[PDB]
């Protein structure tokens, strides 16, 4: 899974 | 002064996960004295209901 | 001007915060406590208060 | 003249496998402004969907 540390735009990240 | 902070941390899944959810008969049989109806709870892990 | 503070399909109406739907014009519910506020707003007020 | 030849091999099981599957919904809630159908699209091992 992706990890997004981001502080603007990060993704939705649905999953499951 | 004092503040209680918040956990912020490993308590809250980012995923896109739903908050109510509705579940809806897959079997009614209605009949003259009573009302069935008859769900399906599907809880999937990481889910506690 | 897109990031949806809920943002992950949490409420049943993920994209805003219902206050209140008329329940004469409701056909899939979403309505709470005998009146016309809705499920998210219910759930939404009584978990802060 | 030359003739394209068909691999012959590894592209069809002898198992009897259904070539359409149709899967009829397991629960419905027909209601006045949509009609919500709920399928279980069971995609066993050596299949492909």
């Amino acid at each position: 899974y992706p990890f997004d540390p981001s502080g603007v735009q990060r993704v939705q990240l649905s999953g499951g | 002064r004092q503040t209680v902070v918040a956990p912020t941390r490993n308590v809250t899944t980012e995923k896109a996960q739903r908050l109510q959810i509705r579940f809806y008969p897959i079997q009614t049989d209605d009949t003259s004295t009573g009302y069935r109806v008859r769900y399906n709870i599907n809880v999937g892990d990481g889910w506690v209901l | 001007t897109s990031i949806n503070w809920p943002g992950n399909d949490r409420l049943l109406t993920p994209n805003m915060f219902e206050i209140k739907r008329s329940v004469a014009l409701d056909t899939e519910g979403f309505t709470m406590s005998q009146c016309d506020i809705t499920k998210d707003w219910y759930l939404i007020q009584m978990a802060t208060n």
